C-alpha cells in the first residue's frame, strides 16, 4: 500500500529529511539503535531518471 | 470427510429462454488479456529478505561483506535487472551511480550478528569453543 | 569536502554524505609547527644540491 510523506513546494523548514523506525516504548531510556532507513542521504533510496 | 494437502513441510417443457444467444461482436479496448498480463506481475508479493537474521541453529545468514559494499552491489544488481526487463543493453532508470552521494548507506548483511560482534566465527562455534574450555574428565 | 573545494578555487565541486555515519577514522590533520619542522628538514638536504 502507498506510503507517502507530505510534499511542500517551496517551504524549506518543513521539508522532510529522515525516516526511522523504533522498537522501544516512550518511557524507556535505552541504547540508541536507529533503523537502516535513516542512513540514506535523501529521505529514501535514490533513484535516477 | 475431506482433507486438504499442505503447501509447506511441517514438523515431521421448453427451456431455451429467448435471451441466451451469444453475439460476441464486442472486442475489449484495452484488451482483457493485455491487462491481465500486466496485473499478473503486480499481483506478486515482494521478495523475502532473510539476510542478517539467525537460523534454526543460531548462526546468522548472509555473506561476509561490508554493509556499504553489500548495498552498492544490490544497487548494481537492481540496475542490471531493470535493464533486463526493458530489453535494453543499458537501463534508462538506474538505482546506482546517481548524482546523490549516498556513501553512508548501509544494508543488512550476514557479516554482523545481533550482539554487534563480527561473524568471522559462527555463533555455535564460539559457544562450543567457550563451553569446552571448562569441562573436566575422570581422574587418572 | 570544504578543504578540497577551496583549493580548487571553486572550479571543481565535490560532495559528501549527509546522514548518520559509521564513525570512521581518518588521521590527516597536524599542526603548523610540525609542518614547518618538516619543511626545515627538507630544505637541509636539498640545499646546495642542484
Amino acid at each position: 500500500p502507498p506510503f507517502q510523506v507530505p510534499y511542500v513546494r517551496l517551504d524549506r523548514d518543513r521539508v522532510p529529511t529522515m525516516v526511522g523506525v523504533t522498537r522501544q516504548s516512550r518511557d524507556t531510556i535505552t541504547q540508541p539503535a536507529l533503523s537502516l532507513s535513516t542512513t540514506n542521504t535523501t529521505v529514501g533510496v535514490p533513484l535516477a531518471l | 470427510m475431506k482433507r486438504i494437502p499442505r503447501k509447506t513441510k511441517g514438523k515431521s417443457p421448453a427451456t431455451t429462454e429467448p435471451g441466451t444467444s451469444n453475439r460476441e461482436q464486442y472486442k475489449a479496448r484495452p484488451g482483457i488479456a493485455s491487462v491481465q498480463r500486466a496485473t499478473e506481475s503486480a499481483e506478486m508479493p515482494m521478495k523475502n529478505n532473510d539476510e542478517g537474521t539467525p537460523d534454526k541453529k543460531g548462526n546468522t545468514k548472509g555473506d561476509l561483506v561490508n554493509e556499504h559494499s553489500e548495498a552498492k552491489d544490490e544497487a548494481d544488481e537492481a540496475t542490471k535487472k531493470q535493464a533486463k526487463d526493458t530489453d535494453k543493453s543499458k537501463a534508462q532508470v538506474t538505482y546506482s551511480d546517481t548524482g546523490i552521494n549516498n556513501a553512508n548507506e548501509l544494508s543488512r548483511s550476514g557479516n554482523v550478528d545481533n550482539e554487534g560482534g563480527s561473524n568471522q566465527k559462527p555463533m555455535s562455534t564460539r559457544i562450543a569453543e567457550a563451553t569446552s574450555a571448562i569441562v573436566s574428565k575422570h581422574p587418572a | 569536502e570544504w578543504a578540497l573545494t577551496e583549493c580548487a578555487q571553486g572550479y571543481v565541486t565535490v560532495t559528501s554524505p549527509y546522514a548518520p555515519s559509521v564513525n570512521r577514522l581518518m588521521p590527516y590533520r597536524i599542526s603548523n609547527a610540525e609542518r614547518q619542522i618538516s619543511q626545515i628538514i627538507r630544505i637541509m638536504n636539498i640545499g646546495n644540491n642542484a
